[PDB]
RNA sequence: CUGGGGAUAACAGAGUCGUCUCGGGCGAGAGCCCAUAUCGACCCCGAGGCUUGCUACCUCGCUGUCGGCUCUUCCCAUCCUG
RNA sequence: CGGAGUAGGGGGGCGGUGUAAGCCGUCACCCGAGAGGGGAACAACCCAGACCGGGGUUAAGGCCCCAAAGUGCCGGCUAAGUGUUACUCCAAAGGGUGUCCCUGGCCUUAGACAGCGGCCCGUCGAGGUCAGGGGCCCCGAAAAUGGACGGGGCUUAAGCCGGCCGCCGAGACCCCGGCGCACGGACCGAUUGGUCC
RNA sequence: GCCCGAAAGGGUUGACCCUCCCCGAAGGAAACACGGGCGACCGUGGAGUACGAGGGGAGGUGACCGGGGUUGCACCGUCCGU
């Protein structure tokens, strides 16, 4: 398939309506929690978006595998809430290629729509596996199309990343 | 005619002063031209010298460019670059200028100017060369 | 700024002169003398009651860096005219028993690996080479001569071609000044 | 009379604060104004409407923290 | 056949780079065991314009030609030679 | 009431479509149909809308030489010729604490090693170490005739940041004089008028 | 700068040039006396003075000027119609 600095923007309308659009796939994505779901845990470690990004469901699968395969060889299910905050509505067009005669793109894909400071995926953990959880978020930020950034969460709604992070 | 020993001055500093007296009306001889100062790091100076050099007419070499290996003509020719060298006053105002490597006996015991906003004193970082240095690397007989 | 007046100080020994005169650096003992040009922006350098001092106003830490370089080297040259320095080198070899000899300002090196061309080394002004058996000694008062000689005895056998776990011949440093190499 | 001052204000830069709290010698605290301006517009690329100075108040040369003051004062 | 047209295609140029060619980040892992001697998934970031396409700015009686022979020069993204 | 021309538009900003270049619309400042002063040259980027002859002050921008006017002043940064590019006409994800700075915790009358021995006594004695953040630079970074910050060249700058002080510079603005036009009026006329205000 | 002249253009009924007196638009100095500023500079008085497009006068001088052909220096300038 094609490059994500294709489909990356925000600049394009919204295309989301599924009694309107004509030949719309399917989700290759289908779970979206893992782990311990009842756990009530300490500290929360979610990450952040930048800039506003257009992130497809590729990307999201991979980043699934990667995190839960880590956390459950070096945690253990146990443990380790994670979950993935946003789902894929916006559907991808690509032009059926005659040339430009009839350009309207057929659906190809899908892709989650995403603002400045806007939650995507958190990993619920307790005192003794930060650093892990700090991996999964390092592991994720490089399979993503533009930046991204981790903040650590406690009970009450205080950040506490600062500290936390200098004690280790 | 003003003599100028070039001493420890910077070199494009004291090109810029010795072309406004020609372009005023006077006569120059500058001295010592060998030991003149170029700032910075001695890869990017000689790279930018030897780039120089070996820029020639594809078609015809007997047509140009003729840049420089020697000294002398090294600051004679830095000169030339901040007169009007496509008009008459410009040529003639160049042909009122000589320069010499070391000091010959037609000159000695006599009186040497100095140009005060050129000298290297002025400076703060040692970062610097000599052109008889490049002179040295590009092949020169001084 | 780290500070504003970083200033260092060397005490003299027992018979050692310290002349300073322009960015120049003359130390005399009781065997030879030496020479030396440190010079920096800012940098100056001077005697006191014994002592040479190095000074600088307002540092950056490069500047600290460089003042501490100078007094090292200032350090290195009096202790030189006073005792000196000497290096120590070993041979090895496999097959092929490899003959070296003194002669002018060279080292010679026959029967390295087999070949029948000999080998040559420089041999620095000032630095004095002996050979004792398996095991030579280079000695002066310059410690930059003296490793530079030593450096160059050690890299006149030199192998490219072949694997040097199987191929070790050669002339290796087993002490620098005292301080022993060690893996 | 050569003083001692001890500055506390406020910094921003691309949308972030930053307080910031530093040490002066002088004969005024105009000159401090000036030199605070000068030196956080340079080292952090921050206009003047930016540098909010809340407090400019003499010391002593004995609280002091910065060793370049503490010996400029002995 | 006539009258016209770069208001409009074929071709060289100009633009762009989906495709192509050449790379890189992380690391699933493979390698007796050992991530990185060698090989490197899935995702993500780029260079070039010598591959093909897209567009229609220039040229409709400029020359419209492919290949081969002859002759000169340039780049390195190196097959041999150091 | 009468006389036309115009039915191929473009730059710039907004929207839909398209990998993009572009295509299709929209606003109505400019070019078209617009001189002059600047940006190296440039249809539409900046200043500014033009009868003629003169005298002055400013605008955009600029003041080391080419080239009129500053080798201007104060504080700081850069060592890569980075840069010396408002726009027309400038390569990233990811890394480096290379250097200058703001912060927060653990140590510090003996700490981080460095040595003699089985955590420390005599040792050295003064500040050290972990984390987060910012400014400038560095790596990532390969092309074909001989060559481009416009050129020379520049390193406590002739670069960059935060500010300041004087000068140069248009047909714009002020002033003096002269020509025409439009409207009104007075007077003089063989009749589409004229002198004057 | 070199060269040429008719008198239809002017000019001994006065060409050109030199000095002095008066009025003068917009605009507008410096030296100098004090002070403010780390400084580049500024404020005050000198002074709206000295100057200043132009509008008048008085005396010294005694023969050119305007024009034309060609050409040098500096600044500017990529033909005409479609």
């Amino acid at each position: 398939l094609r490059p994500a600095k294709i489909d990356r923007d925000v600049d394009k309308p919204a295309y989301t309506r599924r009694e309107y659009i004509r030949g719309a796939p399917g989700p290759k994505i289908t779970i979206f929690d893992m782990g311990n779901l009842s756990a009530e845990f300490e500290y929360e470690v979610s990450l952040h978006a930048e800039q506003a990004m257009q992130i497809r469901q590729n990307a999201l699968e991979a980043i699934r595998i990667q995190v839960n395969r880590y956390l459950q060889k070096n945690v253990g299910r146990s443990n380790y809430h994670f979950k993935i905050r946003v789902y894929p509505f916006q559907v991808l067009r690509e032009n059926p290629m005659n040339g430009m005669r009839r350009p309207f793109g057929k659906p190809i894909g899908l892709a989650a729509r995403v603002r400045k400071d806007q939650k995507i995926l958190t990993v619920w953990v307790n005192g003794q596996h930060l650093k892990f959880a700090l991996g999964a978020m390092h592991r994720a930020k490089m399979k993503l199309p533009y930046s991204a950034y981790y903040r650590i969460y406690d009970k009450e709604g205080n950040d506490v990343t600062t500290k936390v992070l200098s004690t280790m | 005619m003003r003599i100028i020993n070039a001493e420890g001055l910077i070199l494009g500093r004291l090109a810029s002063k010795v072309a406004k007296m020609l372009l005023e009306g006077e006569e120059v001889v500058i001295v010592n031209a060998e030991k003149a100062i170029i700032t910075g790091n001695r890869e990017d100076i000689f790279a930018k010298y030897k780039q120089r050099t070996e820029l020639r007419t594809r078609t015809n070499p007997r047509r140009g460019p003729f840049y420089p290996k020697r000294s002398d003509e090294i600051v004679r020719r830095t000169v030339r670059g901040m007169l009007p060298w496509k008009t008459d006053r410009g040529r003639k105002a160049f042909k009122r200028l000589k320069v010499y490597v070391g000091v010959p006996k037609e000159f000695e015991g006599k009186e040497f100017e100095t140009i005060s906003e050129a000298h290297m004193s002025r400076l703060a970082t040692p970062k610097y060369v000599t052109v008889g240095e490049v002179a040295k690397f590009l092949g020169g007989k001084f | 700024p780290v500070d504003a007046w970083i200033r260092e100080e060397i005490e003299i020994p027992e018979g050692v002169e310290v002349t300073v005169e322009g960015n120049t650096v003359k130390v005399k003992g009781p065997k030879g003398e030496l020479q030396r040009e440190l010079k920096y922006p800012g940098v100056q350098i001077f005697t006191e009651d014994g002592k040479v001092v190095i000074y600088k106003e307002f540092p950056r830490k490069k500047d600290v860096a460089i003042v501490r370089t100078f007094k090292a080297h200032i350090n290195n040259m009096i202790k030189g005219v006073t005792e000196g320095f000497k290096y120590r080198l070993k041979v090895v070899y496999s097959h092929f028993p490899m003959t070296v000899k003194v002669q002018g300002d060279e080292v010679v090196i026959e029967n390295f690996l087999g070949e029948k061309n000999p080998r040559r080394a420089k041999i620095l002004p000032g630095v004095t080479v002996k050979v004792k058996g398996s095991e030579i000694e280079v000695e002066g008062i310059d410690k930059e001569a003296v490793g530079q000689t030593a450096a160059n005895i050690e890299q006149a056998t030199r192998i490219t071609k072949w694997d040097r776990r199987v191929f070790q011949d050669g002339i290796y440093i087993v002490e620098k000044a005292g301080k022993p190499i060690k893996f | 009379e050569v003083k001692v001052f001890r500055v506390k204000g406020t910094f921003e830069r691309l949308g972030k604060k930053q307080p910031f709290t530093k040490e002066y010698r002088a004969l005024k605290e105009e000159h401090v104004r000036e030199l605070v301006y000068s030196d956080i517009g340079s080292k952090h690329r921050v206009p003047r409407t930016k540098i909010w100075i809340e407090s400019i108040e003499e010391i002593k040369p004995e609280e002091a923290e910065d060793p370049v003051v503490r010996r400029l004062s002995l």
